[PDB]
């Protein structure tokens, strides 16, 4: 509170430093290296007890330095004299600040996306020099912290160090475990793509080598066990992030055998009884999280053959599984769901009440802790319980077009849905009447959904394809090799006589009297929903002689001249597609009208896209 | 005095790593297949071979022949130790696979399971593993390969009196794609296990024969004249970015070098600049179309293999229906080959096109390290890394202006990545590798250099985001997918992002924003801007003159 | 066993059972035409990683005991896999004789 305001001015200090115009990133060591003064005057004021427990005043202490380097990259390579540059004293003072903050995972991820940034994209700068001597000592700040975990096997170690060990080989592997995204191609262990890098084998071995710790030594302290299911929460976090992340969908694996790592070592977890603490969610999360990842796809066998569950089971008894109530909880519900895969369907009825099917209970109840409801507020484990309870309703699946317009008109499919005559009144009538003004968000989702919504259109007289069961376009997203305007039909429909969505459109958006003044995203929007729309229909004639360039057209007209690119690079994708008709274009003279038109640029920042124009 | 100590545990149960080696080769099952590897292996006989022995591993001449490694396995537990139980198992099952494959009338079926198999005992205990057995190993996959030269030498069009009257099967067919595809994934298991070794101990591993074997099966697999296998291809460069890789990563990096010729080097590079100029397309992934310039993955090799899922696995169920299960067999169980294919997802093009961007990434990265290694001149970095790496990032920048902005799919950011990353391959070879970028070369990419760098300074204008309304609007029309993808990576799969304290979700309002700006192609990142200044304005070389370099910068301000 | 060519394992991998067409019991399915060995190998395989051996024994004991009944109480089936059966049992008991609790002794 006291310092925010001092914050505040450091960053307008630094945001002062920049230089005579807007354009300032300054690579090199400039011949005034005072802002290093406030570099040592950052981290300073960051390993300290009272102020820092505060979000904001830690949040922007971090940012402040985060847009230091950023806009400073000299500062990384700077060469303080010991040996190195001084982006190895950078890390290991990096790496107290997480260690000081191991419980909190909003400041150890925000911190290590930010120390993501200062080598990946700041260390392109350099290269062999630069990559070759913080690669290094990664390698050695994690070579003393797994040598140092070995000599706790002959006893002879402290136990604050036995702590702190635990803890900075903890971050350091936290820092590897995440996204490719994050550290890039920085740091020479993590270097490779599709998946499978340096890192995955010397991890699988720490992982082993702290496990075999955790067998060797003997300890029943409180926060021991606290920290110890962070290495469970460590080697969840490596597996659920190298997944390739699809739609809506499993985010599928990419190495079976990092999730029969995972399962293996958060069995043996569990088997030794390592981690037990009262109302923590940790170990629930892993379970719940891993099991997810293998409701129904290729991974079910590796998940219930490398996870075995039932040899806890113990119907008998309240305490219905033995390790805590949340991890016996998750535990539960992932047992139910495998058995209710297992048996046949006639051997299930659906519930009517929890809306999930359900098997014939006990002789007991054993069906509280599955849908008791679910726990305190833990807010992604309920919804982990809500996906795992609710996947195998094989109700109508998640599709991209079925998300966007309920996301837009909410709960829009308790009715017949699928039929297609309606959708369109129910866009009319919302893009008619139920904006004033205040839509300049609403408009670009729901030109959005006209443009998704004009490809189904043309689907038909392509009688047989439904709402439901449409992903993407043929034509429009998906694509080819050779000339792409191969793909679209001459003789395809024309877009005034047939396609109603191109009514629609003309009669909200191209005819409403101020055009020029939108917005820039509903002017892209209109022109990507344009562009779908004329993609496969054939476009309006652009002139019958009254002068009458037909309204969008003329916002090609508007928006192929503009002052921002992105508008002009949009805009020129549906010049070629008035050059492609008959009827309109069987004796070339929509080629003439785009010809003459683009014989009409003489503007300097027009050339770009003219150019694309043409071709 | 000093109770501070953590106490040990009196009865610690070091667990026997060698029945757990059991346990796993002995419930080893391959992705889509309904038996276990040896439980396969039990329904197999060799019934042209009366009677194998190498070194007490008889087979008899009907008898199963997992009956014979479970008698092997169940016999060298009690023996031997780790690291002999694994290159006993080594060195018996590739002499099984090694008979097995030089024999004119026996049918191969074992040796796709005995390859995974192997792979097993490989990549187990990575540090157990010694590396005379994984010289042994490499050695004896590369000349199994050589063994199986016609799977990657069909040609690339056939007759027009090829007439397809013939009975149509694919069981042979599926397993030596099988054989083949294993041996690759092999190779490069044996190369990640020999990277995970200390240091100073990997020229215990390489010599002559390796460099000679391995230069052999990669111009096998990336091929210029016959039908690819897109399999083979992405572990191919997986070995080339482990070689790189380590000879940037041991101290004695001369020995490799010095082990290495030019021209191992430039046969290498070659077939990887051809490799880059390939296009990647959703519509026409699994089509079988024009060769060697669409990077295709056909429709008779698509399963997932050793290390990485690949495809959707569509013959993984005909893996397990290569066999009778109820039956001790030795030819296959009949596969129709025009059974398969059935229309109901494209989202299968786009994880296709997902891994073959990472195969992009994958080869420009390689280019990436074999820039560090050879800092100083070469014959090999030698100019073309501007020809090849421009016209690839002045493409892909081309045809993402002007085809993928607004098509909802998930591959725009890594296809927006690409380019991102090949600038800096570009910019550390303009910056510190000038001296051997030459003139003539220079000029012969003057158009798509000059141009590739216009297209990032066009962003220091930035007169499109500016604020935080309509960047939202324009993430809704280019990166909903993103959208999706963070929704359910902050309910289900992220510590981070429950209860949001308003200043972990101002971050993500900063950089969903950048990601949208990188995406749509105008504000890239400014250190990029940066990188791209710094080669055309910099007077290392005249790009352009001060009368036409003006008449760039009119073309956005200035 | 003395005498025998193969061993008792590889023995009921040559068994089938075609009168029982599902075998269950406690996650110790068997197929109509599959081999028996193969199931008791899967059980074996799969009660080592999760039970120690005191319990290892006696799930052993009760599900090959449950086998050997219904393969018993048959009409039609014949019963060739009960010896190898009874002797694989004598073979799980007297291995270590403290670990045999003495329960499952007694069924
Ligand atoms: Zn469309």
């Amino acid at each position: 509170e006291s310092h925010v305001k001092y914050l505040d001015e450091l960053i307008l200090a630094i945001k002062d430093l920049n230089s005579g115009v807007d354009s300032k990133v300054q690579i090199k060591k400039v011949p005034s290296l005072k802002i290093l003064n406030t570099l040592i005057r950052n981290l300073k004021d960051q390993r300290r007890n009272n102020i820092m427990k505060n979000d904001t005043i830690f949040s922007k202490t971090v940012s402040a330095l985060a847009l230091l380097l950023e806009y400073n990259p000299f500062l990384l390579v700077m060469k303080d004299s010991n040996g190195n540059f001084e982006i190895q004293r950078l890390i290991d003072d990096f790496l107290n600040i997480s260690v000081l903050n191991y419980d909190n995972y909003h400041r150890i991820w925000f911190m290590r996306r930010k120390l993501g940034s200062w080598c990946k994209a700041c260390v392109e700068f350099y290269g062999k020099p630069a990559k070759f001597q913080l690669t290094a000592h990664f390698e050695n700040t994690m070579n003393l912290y797994e040598q140092a975990l070995t000599e706790v096997l002959l006893g002879k170690t402290e136990l604050l160090k036995f702590y702190d060990t635990l803890k900075g080989l903890y971050i350091l592997l936290y820092w590897f475990t995440s996204e490719y995204s994050t550290f890039g191609n920085s740091i020479a262990f993590l270097d490779s793509s599709l998946g499978f890098t340096k890192f995955d084998f010397n991890f699988q071995r720490l992982i082993r080598i702290v496990l075999y710790v955790f067998d060797s030594c003997e300890l029943a302290a409180l926060e021991y066990a606290e920290i110890q299911l962070k290495y469970i929460s460590l080697v969840v976090d490596y597996v659920c992030n190298r997944t390739i992340s699809t739609a809506l969908d499993a985010p599928a694996l990419v190495c079976c055998e990092q999730l029969k790592f995972v399962l293996t070592t958060m069995h043996h977890f569990l088997d030794n009884k390592y981690g037990l603490l009262d109302n923590d969610p940790t170990m629930a999360k892993g379970i719940l999280r891993l099991y997810s990842l293998c409701i129904s796809n290729d991974f079910s066998k590796c998940f219930v053959d490398h996870f075995p569950i039932d040899q806890w089971a113990d119907f008998s008894q309240s305490e219905h599984f033995p390790f805590t109530q949340l991890t016996n909880k998750a535990l539960s519900i992932v047992y139910f769901d495998l058995k209710r895969r297992s048996l046949p369907v006639e051997a299930l009825k659906y519930d009517n009440k929890f809306n999930i099917w359900v098997y014939q209970s006990e002789p007991d109840s054993s069906l509280k802790n599955v849908t008791s409801p679910f726990d305190d507020r833990y807010k992604q484990l309920e919804k982990l319980r809500l996906l795992v309870l609710k996947k195998f309703n094989k109700t109508e699946r998640g599709t991209l077009l079925k998300y966007r317009v309920n996301q837009l008109s909410p709960g829009f499919f308790q009715r017949a849905g699928n039929d297609f005559k309606l959708i369109l009144n129910e866009a009319s009538v919302s893009i008619q009447t139920c904006f004033k003004t205040n839509n300049i968000t609403r408009l670009t989702s729901w030109t959005v959904i006209l443009g998704r919504l004009a490809c189904l259109e043309s689907e038909k007289f392509s009688s047989t394809k439904d709402m439901d069961n449409w992903y993407v376009c043929h034509l429009c997203d998906i694509e080819k090799t050779g000339n792409p305007f191969v793909r679209i039909n001459p003789n395809r429909p024309e877009a005034a006589g047939k396609s109603e969505i191109f009514r629609i459109l003309h009669s909200n958006f191209l005819s409403h009297p101020n055009i020029d003044e939108f917005s820039e995203s509903l002017l892209s929007g209109i022109l990507f929903s344009l562009h779908r729309i004329f993609s496969h229909f054939q476009p309006p004639k652009l002139t019958d002689g009254n002068g009458q360039i037909n309204k969008s057209f003329k916002l090609v007209q508007k928006c192929f001249m503009n002052s921002n690119r992105y508008l002009r690079l949009l805009s020129t994708r549906i010049i070629p597609l008035f050059n492609i008709s008959d009827s309109h274009n069987s004796e070339d003279e929509h080629t003439a009208t785009l010809i003459k038109f683009l014989q009409s640029q003489k503007l300097p920042v027009v050339k770009e896209n003219l150019v694309i124009a043409w071709t | 005095l000093k109770k501070n100590m953590v106490p040990l545990n009196p009865n610690r149960i070091i667990p026997d790593e060698t029945s757990l080696f059991l346990e796993s080769i002995l419930l080893h099952q391959i992705i889509g297949a309904d038996l276990s590897t040896i439980e396969i292996l039990n329904r197999l006989k060799l019934d042209y071979i009366t009677e194998f022995k190498f070194k007490n591993f008889v087979i008899a001449k009907g008898a199963p022949i997992g009956k014979s490694i479970v008698s092997l396995l169940l016999r060298c537990k009690k023996t031997l130790t780790l690291d002999r139980f694994i290159d006993t198992l080594l060195e018996d099952i590739a002499v099984l696979i090694k008979e097995i494959s030089v024999h004119p009338n026996e049918s191969k079926l074992a040796v796709p399971f005995l390859v995974a198999l192997m792979y097993q005992i490989v990549q187990f205990r990575p540090s157990a593993t010694h590396n005379l057995a994984l010289k042994d190993c490499f050695l004896f996959i590369c000349d199994l390969i050589r063994i199986y030269h016609h799977v990657l030498k069909v040609p690339i069009h056939e007759s027009n009196m090829n007439l397809h009257v013939e009975p149509q099967i694919f069981q042979y067919e599926l397993i030596d794609y099988l054989i083949i595809s294993y041996s690759f994934d092999l190779l490069e298991g044996i190369l990640r296990v020999l990277q995970s070794h200390p240091k100073q101990t990997y020229m215990e591993f390489f010599d002559e024969n390796i460099l000679k074997s391995f230069e052999f099966v990669y111009k096998l697999a990336l091929t210029i004249s016959y039908k690819p296998m897109v399999n083979v291809i992405f572990s191919a460069v997986e070995v080339v970015n482990i070689i790189t890789s380590i000879i940037l990563n041991m101290d004695n990096s001369s020995d490799l070098k010095s082990l290495i010729s030019g021209s191992w080097w430039r046969d290498c590079i070659t077939r990887l600049y051809a490799l880059l100029e390939k296009e990647i397309k959703s519509g026409d992934v699994y089509n079988e179309n024009v060769d060697t310039t669409t990077l295709h993955m056909s429709k008779y090799h698509d399963f997932f293999g050793l290390i990485r899922n690949i495809g959707d696995n569509e013959l993984g169920g005909l893996i397990s229906k290569l066999i009778y299960t109820d039956r001790l067999q030795s030819v296959p169980r009949v596969i129709s080959k025009e059974d398969i294919g059935m229309f109901t997802a494209p989202i299968i093009g786009y994880k296709m096109e997902k891994w073959l961007l990472k195969l992009k990434d994958e080869v420009l990265n390689i280019f990436e390290n074999l820039l560090m290694i050879y800092g100083d001149d070469a014959t090999i970095v030698n100019g073309e890394m501007l020809i090849h790496s421009s016209k690839f990032l002045s493409r892909e920048q081309a045809l993402m202006i002007e085809r993928y902005v607004g098509q909802d799919s998930p591959n725009l950011d890594l296809r927006c990545h690409l380019i991102e990353h090949t600038l800096t391959i570009i910019y550390r070879l303009w910056k510190d590798h000038f001296k051997q970028l030459r003139e003539e070369q220079i000029k012969q990419v003057e158009s798509q250099l000059i141009m590739s760098l216009w297209r990032f300074l066009v962003c220091q204008t930035e007169t499109v985001t500016a604020n935080e309304r309509e960047m939202r609007d324009h993430r809704h029309l280019v990166d909903s997918l993103h959208d999706l993808t963070i929704k359910d990576q902050a309910s289900y799969y992220e510590d981070a992002f429950e209860d949001l304290p308003e200043y972990i979700e101002e971050e993500l309002k900063m950089q969903l924003n950048k990601r949208t700006g990188r995406i749509m192609q105008v504000k890239y990142d400014e250190k990029f801007q940066e990188m791209a200044r710094t080669i055309l304005e910099s007077k290392s070389f005249d790009l352009t003159t001060l009368e036409e370099a003006d008449s760039l910068y009119i073309s956005m301000g200035l």
